[PDB]
RNA sequence: UGGGUGGUGGCC
């Protein structure tokens, strides 16, 4: 069985490091100096250093040759126990959400409607904005005449609004967001949340 | 600095190559007068970057010839004129900067006085002065004893070819204490010292014969060869090349896991960092193979006693380091830092296959940046590294008094470490005699550590050694690798700038055609000091810079070279354009250093040490032009200094430099910290000849007063 | 660490995490260590 | 194989029946190697939406796969080479693991993810 | 906005 062994890699950069070794080994695998390891495997969450599937080192220092993500890791390389290697292969993991970026980061935001399309859906969200008085935020409720009175893009349509950030308002903001843009799951919002929505 | 290194520099940089591949090579540079801008290029004047806390630099202009090529013969070899690379900063009063040749009537005009000496630089307003650093000379043999290890003596001998970008890497031939007495070396990048003869062995040597005449040069004293015998009969083992490359490669830095490895690794490291002064070319082993046997021969020499060792306090064996080898020293680094960026921005359009602009490369930012902050804040080397590299180089110029200012543009410095009780580099050693004040110095604890310049002090600048090397050949001299090892003994041997350079048979004759050609001043310049060694046949050129030299009278057989015609003609040097240069070109006067003072007869006065009595000596060489040129600026205003204790001296020289008088005579115009000027400055009713040059009666510092001692 | 062995338990990034803060402990109430990295904030200067 | 190499990282999805990892679109313009005799995969959007979820983690790339453990463990040892995901959660149509039944082919998940 | 670093200098 041939050997595992960790090889430094760019932090986020070691899903195409795989890409791009396996393109490797089809353009080598005709030439005269093919790329003789066994298999890479890169895990869901660990960064910073691929996991790599040869005999020797001397494979693997010809095989990663050219290879920049692995340029820290071209020089030395790590042992990994050979009891690791099935742990290797080991993944573990009207409702509300939170949004993971944007200014609305870490918010505790209602579902308003569901759209079928499976792609975005609506959020209750509280405007994190100041009224374009100080660009050229905390939570607070959304004051219709104040940004009215700043002018700037607005729009009003009674109490749907429209204004500066493509975001949709009502009474409140109405706007639909990805779903792999939200976190469906651990949100549990409490009872200071509800009033403000053993 | 300007003129010849920064060019040097910028060509004799490797170009850059990165399937398609480019080139990038650079050529002439340019440059422009200091400018300040959005606005038009104006001239910027001192003054105005004084108060408006800019920096009086210069813009740099280079050009770039990009040549890249792809498969399927396509190569583009465009070139682009006069790229902007960053802004260097102007010394004051230079050939560059716009105080040059200009009237005194212009200079008031522009409100910045005749009296100014320059030579310092103006950083975000403020005036820096580079301290002049010392260092031990580079390229020479030294022998020194260190009684309290395992050697007896070291052969240390350092090794700089020219402006290489790898600082200088040194090399270490010593002899155990202790059969014993077992010579042996120190090679650069190798962790383990290594006896000789594998080294002679590694550079092909097999045959045992070709070693001793490499290192032996007669034969026939039996003490002399017999100590080699020691550390002959530890290196039998070893016989071919390959295998004594393996005994280095098994020491090395990154030791090899292959012979073959070892072998290359071992070559490579004797090929490259081994001796690059000798010689890097393709091949130099009959030239490092003599140099190496130089070095053991002379630490068998200093072991048998018959010389002694060599003395680290002498300024013959030192070097000053100005304004410009350490202005160079900083652009070498940031001009690699230049290229790389350069390199780095090309590769990371030309892996996805998109062209790249040339002028978004050029981070002009970054040469500009680190030598404003070097010079500024005086840590003199690149910002994140700085904690191996000297700090206080550039100090704030102290305008307090007139004196004050010229002898802190004057002051050398010493890199020792303080706090220490080592009390050698701190005495006043023989050699500083005309070179440095023997009277100026700090008190406190950098006491001896600090110096200054002499009134006639010069400092050499360096040039090429390629017109002496070509006059030599032209001679009679024998080059080093077409001559027989047994001739050697019988003859003299000749050295520029430490290389080993050929032999000459006739010693005389070769002295008397250098002294008279450089006397002439037509291939050898003045700066070249021609050193003749008697004791042992050799003959010493050095032509590079750093070395501390003054200039003296030249006695024929009893008289002088000077004479009624030259004072007279000196007496009407305002109608006649007869100057100092010109009395230089006469062969009356000599500049000579300390090595070439070692050898010297010299005179303190014509008038009374050459006139006929018991012959003394009767061989006089040269004459002192005057006994009291010997002290420095601050020393040379003290009346009567004869007469005082030698502490007296040094304390009125410590106090001189802060004495308050008109500091400067356009003081109302700058905006100074802490300026102070006196109401009623007077010139000293009893003065020194000496103060008239210090332009003294012009920009005094104290007033006569009746004094009574009661 | 504790929400990386809380889930992920790789018994092997483990090991360097729990090597890094041993040294960032051990650098906390003492930076002049022999044969160890001198802990630095991003300002060319060492820790105190 | 080229082909088998994804053109982006762009909504990679795994197959649920052979664990290989192709792009939403590769699986459409290529098509599925080790299933397109089985299910004829390659050919329309919908089905390939079916066929696999863009749902999973961790990739795996056999450079060697008949000379690798990871393979057997991961029950794709005698499959093509190409890019591999870790543990993915779903499960096939009714219809598609009756088909599959009905063809000679075991229905085994990939699933070896941990669930808590 | 304070901390940090360096340099110069005074008295022993
Ligand atoms: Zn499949």
């Amino acid at each position: 069985d041939p050997n595992l062994w960790t090889v430094k890699c760019k932090i986020g950069e070691e899903r195409a490091t795989a890409i791009s070794l396996m393109r490797k080994f089809i353009a080598y695998q005709f030439t005269d100096t093919p790329l003789q390891i066994k298999s890479v495997v890169a895990p869901e969450h660990v960064k910073g250093y691929i996991y790599v599937e040869a005999y020797k080192q001397t494979h693997v220092k010809q095989a990663i040759e050219g290879v920049g993500n692995l340029r820290l890791g071209y020089w030395n390389q790590q042992m990994v126990p050979i009891k690791e290697m099935t742990d290797v292969l080991k993944v573990v993991k009207k409702s509300w959400v939170r949004l993971k970026r944007g200014i609305y980061k870490d918010d505790i935001a209602q579902v308003d409607y569901v759209e079928p399309s499976q792609n975005t859906i609506s959020l209750k969200m509280i405007p994190r904005i100041d009224y374009d008085r100080i660009k050229a935020p905390p939570q607070r409720l959304f004051d219709a005449e104040k940004i009215r009175s700043l002018g700037g893009d607005v729009a009003s349509d009674g109490d749907f609004l429209i204004f500066e950030g493509n975001r949709y308002s009502r009474k409140f903001l109405f706007k639909s967001f990805a779903m792999s843009a939200v976190i469906t799951e651990g949100v549990k919002p409490t009872l200071s949340e509800l009033e403000k929505f053993r | 600095f300007i003129q010849m290194s920064v060019q040097r520099i910028v060509e004799d940089a490797p170009p850059i190559d990165l399937p398609p591949r480019y080139l990038l090579k650079f050529e002439q540079i340019y440059l422009s007068k200091p400018t300040h801008w959005d606005g038009a290029p104006s001239p910027m004047m001192p003054n105005e970057a004084r108060l408006r806390n800019l920096t009086y630099s210069a813009p740099l202009y280079v050009d770039i010839t990009k040549t890249v090529i792809k498969e399927g013969e396509e190569q583009l070899q465009t070139q682009h004129q006069k790229t902007f690379i960053g802004k260097i900063p102007i010394m004051l009063r230079s050939t560059y900067c716009l105080l040059n040749g200009l009237t005194d009537r212009d200079l008031c005009e522009l409100n910045e006085c005749p009296l100014d000496p320059g030579g310092y630089f103006i950083i975000n307003g403020s005036e820096k002065v580079l301290i002049a650093q010392e260092k031990m000379a580079t390229n020479t043999v030294y022998v020194f004893a260190k009684k309290d290890s395992k050697y007896a003596y070291t052969g240390e001998c350092r090794s700089c070819l020219e402006n290489s970008s790898r600082p200088t890497s040194t090399i270490w031939v010593s002899m155990l204490a202790r059969i014993g007495q077992r010579i042996v070396a120190t090679l650069p990048y190798i962790k383990q010292e290594v006896p000789i003869i594998i080294v002679f062995r590694a550079l092909g040597f097999v045959s045992d014969r070709d070693i001793l005449e490499h290192i032996i040069y007669d034969f026939e004293d039996p003490e002399m060869m017999e100590m080699v015998k020691p550390s002959l009969d530890e290196a039998f083992v070893i016989q071919e090349q390959n295998v004594a490359l393996n005994f280095i490669g098994s020491r090395g830095a990154k030791p090899g896991v292959t012979k073959e490895k070892r072998i290359k690794y071992a070559k490579e490291v004797l090929q490259k960092e081994m001796l690059p002064h000798v010689g890097v070319s393709d091949f130099c082993e009959t030239k490092k193979a003599y140099f190496l046997g130089y070095m053991v021969h002379r630490l068998l020499l200093a072991a048998l006693g018959r010389r002694e060792l060599d003395d680290r306090d002498h300024y013959g064996n030192k070097r000053l380091d100005l304004a410009g080898p350490l202005l160079a020293f900083l652009f070498r680094g940031m001009f690699k830092n230049l290229l790389k960026e350069v390199r780095i921005y090309a590769q990371k359009f030309i892996d996805r296959g998109k062209d790249f602009n040339l002028e978004l490369a050029i981070k002009t930012r970054i040469i500009s940046d680190g030598l404003k902050y070097s010079l500024a804040t005086g840590n003199w080397g690149d910002q994140k590294k700085a904690h191996q590299a000297r700090a206080g180089v550039s100090q704030v110029l102290n305008r307090l008094t007139f004196a004050s200012t010229l002898s802190h543009l004057r002051r050398l410095n010493s890199p020792i470490g303080r706090d220490g009780k080592l009390a050698k580099p701190r005495q006043l050693h023989n050699t500083l005699w005309g070179m440095v004040c023997p009277a100026e110095t700090p008190e406190g604890h950098a006491v001896g550590l600090v110096k200054n310049l002499a009134l006639m002090a010069y400092i050499s600048v360096g040039s090429q050694p390629s017109p002496i090397l070509e006059f030599l050949e032209e001679w009679s001299m024998e080059n080093l690798e077409e001559i027989s090892p047994a001739a050697i003994a019988d003859a003299t041997k000749i050295f520029v700038n430490g290389c080993w350079v050929g032999i000459h048979k006739d010693p005389e004759q070769l002295m008397n055609t250098l002294r008279k050609l450089r006397r002439q001043m037509d291939i050898i310049v003045s700066e070249v000091s021609m050193i003749r060694d008697i004791r042992e046949r050799e003959i010493r050129i050095y032509t590079d810079a750093g070395r501390i030299c003054r200039p003296l009278l030249i006695v024929e057989k009893q008289k002088l070279l000077l004479k009624k015609r030259h004072i007279d003609q000196l007496k009407e040097r305002e109608y006649n354009n007869y100057s100092w240069q010109d009395l230089v070109a006469s062969g009356v006067v000599e500049y000579i250093d300390t090595l070439e003072e070692e050898t010297v007869m010299l005179a303190m006065t014509p008038d009374d040490l050459q006139e006929k009595e018991v012959a003394y000596c009767s061989t006089y060489t040269h004459c002192e032009i005057h006994p009291s040129m010997i002290l420095g600026v601050c020393a040379s205003i003290i009346p009567f200094p004869d007469h005082n204790q030698s502490p007296r001296n040094t304390y009125q020289s410590a106090m001189g430099k802060q004495a308050m008088g008109v500091y400067i005579t356009n003081f109302h115009v700058r905006m100074d910290t802490l300026a102070h000027v006196l109401y009623y400055p007077q010139k000293p009713l009893v003065t020194t000849r000496s103060m008239e040059y210090l332009r003294f009666r012009e920009l005094p510092a104290g007033i006569n007063s009746i004094v009574a001692i009661a | 660490l504790r929400r990386n062995e809380q889930n992920g338990a790789a018994a092997h990034v483990i090991a360097e995490d729990v090597k890094l803060l041993q040294f960032h402990v051990a650098t906390m109430v003492d930076n002049e260590l022999p044969g160890l990295p001198r802990a630095m904030q991003k300002s060319g200067r060492p820790l105190k | 194989a080229l082909e088998t190499v994804p053109k982006d990282l762009r909504h990679l999805r795994a197959c649920l029946l052979c664990s290989l990892v192709k792009t939403i679109d590769q699986f459409e313009y290529d098509g599925c190697d080790n299933c397109d005799a089985y299910l004829q995969m390659k050919g329309n959007r919908e089905m390939v939406y079916d066929c696999t979820s863009s749902s999973f983690d961790g990739i795996i790339a056999m450079m060697s796969p008949e000379d690798s453990w990871v393979s057997k463990w991961q029950r794709v040892s005698n499959f093509k080479p190409g890019v591999y995901a870790v543990s993915v959660t779903g499960r096939l149509p009714q219809g598609i693991v009756r088909e599959l039944k009905s063809r000679g082919v075991a229905y085994k998940s990939r699933d070896t993810a941990i669930k808590t």
